[PDB]
């Protein structure tokens, strides 16, 4: 009989199931994940330099001065903030900061 | 003490590839956000056993 | 599975081709030899390559939320921004998902049409020197050498050289 | 078609054939019939259902319309409300209408190609045993009962059985 | 390329074919002839421009720009106005440019179909007549004018063809 000629094809061991329209579950030789899904878990800083930790302090409590942000009185570059939910220390003195959103939001600029 | 240029607020994101799924609310230089818990992009063919 | 090559009648993988992902297994008397085509499998690493650099290149814009904060008094703006972020962001999941189901289909029938064209261009050449078996081997009417093989893996092969002995061997 | 097989080499399909999608027509000895496979009628219904619910799946209850009113001092957020809903209602619709009919012609070739596959495989399997007439008959050159038929169907079609026989006849 | 016609088994193209797209070459005794099929030529006009008008017909569910301004007190809104128009801006785009690369892709493939449908017509119409060179190529200016109107007697040339095939 034959000398012989054959046409085929890679297979592996590769577990790696993808997805079509037609199918699921569809086991692959090669895939590639294009979505990331993990981070650390920290708080870094960003281009080098690290945010500003404002801690327990509100923008007005920063921004005022109340005596608990001392720490504040002198800020180097932030590359963001860190502003907690409901900061402890804001307006001691009680009352009130108009257009406060908006102060919010330009120092996001 | 760490490093990012993305930055989201439970966590910070080393990557390459052209989406996350973490937070929203990310800062810095980030790929984009999506609702999906999967993107896997078939590149090779159908694993056929003989 | 469209072109019916993968999964068809070629009906497995060759676990000892991985060199490639397509090609040859000659089995004459100097030897037998998975061995890739060259061709054939770079013009599919090149399509594929270009694909996901193609799928990563177009959701590549910024920057930032800006991220807003509302009143107790400005709710139905605060919900405008909520609706619209949220509103994008459903179109992207969309738009990336649907683009990963879709380009995962032809990826599959890429590799399935890239592999019967092979088959297809081999048998073309051989023509009739051979016994189309169809488990996607041929089977020849003459005397193949490491060298008659190696040469139809590139391209080039004399029909009617080997015509009328294999006429004769045929009947 | 896109395979050629629907609407092409085999111009038009049988009314008479009605327990499936694809499938054969024998005329022997024996019998003449219509029978429909299982395999390429199952797997299609496999993926053209995997199909339509990811369909109904891809746009499920989330974009929404709560409803906002605005005084006439506010006719910049009223317009920017109005272009924020009628914008995302233009993009869901064109997703949509394009979806369909991308998927829509997919579909139709899948069933085309799926045709040209069957063919191509009994083909393949009968060989030079018969006589492919190119209308996606084949001319048996030896006899086939139903049985024969049952071994084609099925894909457990003996060549070598068949071979000489065949053989003596073609070259008659 | 995914149907292997073009630049496939049929190498390359003709410069003297321009009467259509597709077509013939028969090179009989009589003469030669570029001559382009009708049929498959005219129908893939027709889906072509079908498709194009289906483009040009779906991104004019349209517009015209209001155009809005804001105080240095209404920042926020301003920017949720400019990003909305961003976000929408950046969609309609991608759309656009992606429904052009894939519907290019399809274009192609559907003109490669085209032409291999072609040669598989005429393979299946005159059969064993031939020789099947598998370059692309394989009786009268009236024979030849008589396949590329899909009509081919072969019970005719059958057993003629079969003598001069066995000597
Ligand atoms: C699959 O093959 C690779 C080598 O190509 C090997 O490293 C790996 O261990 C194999 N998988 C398993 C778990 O057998």
């Amino acid at each position: 009989p034959g000398d012989q000629i054959c046409i085929g094809y890679h297979a592996n061991n590769s577990t790696e199931k993808v997805d079509t329209i037609l199918e699921r579950n569809v086991t692959v030789t090669h895939a590639k994940d294009i979505l990331e899904k993990t981070h650390n878990g920290k708080l870094c800083k960003l281009n080098g330099i690290p945010p500003l930790e404002l801690g327990d302090c509100s923008i007005a409590g920063w921004l005022l001065g109340n005596p608990e942000c001392d720490r504040l009185l002198s800020v180097p570059e932030w590359s963001y903030i860190m502003e907690k939910e409901n900061p402890r220390d804001g307006l001691c003195y009680p009352g009130s900061f108009n257009d406060y959103e908006e102060l919010k939001y330009l120092l996001s600029s | 003490n760490c490093e990012t240029k993305c930055q989201t607020p439970l966590g910070a994101i080393n990557t390459t590839l052209p989406f996350h799924n973490v937070h929203p609310l990310t800062i810095g230089e980030c790929p984009r956000y999506v609702k999906s818990e999967k993107l896997v992009l078939a590149t090779g063919l159908r694993n056929v056993p003989q | 599975g469209l072109f019916g090559a993968i999964a068809g009648f070629i009906e497995g993988g060759w676990q000892g081709m991985v060199d490639g992902w397509y090609g040859y297994h000659h089995s004459n008397d100097q030897g037998s030899g998975y061995a890739a085509d060259k061709e054939s499998t770079q013009k599919a690493f090149d399509g594929i390559t270009n694909k996901v650099n193609s799928v990563i290149e177009k959701m590549n814009t910024q920057f930032e939320a800006v991220g807003k904060e509302f009143s107790n008094l400005e709710r139905r703006l605060e919900n405008l921004n909520k609706k619209m972020e949220d509103g994008f962001l459903d179109v992207w999941t969309y738009n990336a998902e649907l683009l990963v189901l879709m380009e995962n289909e032809r990826t599959l029938d890429f590799h399935d049409s890239n592999v019967k064209n092979l088959y297809d261009k081999v048998r073309m050449q051989l023509r009739d020197n051979v016994k189309e078996l169809g488990n996607g081997c041929f089977e020849f009417y003459h005397k193949c050498d490491d060298e008659c093989m190696n040469s139809v893996k590139n391209g080039t092969y004399d029909y009617p050289k080997y015509e009328e002995e294999s006429k004769l061997n045929r009947n």
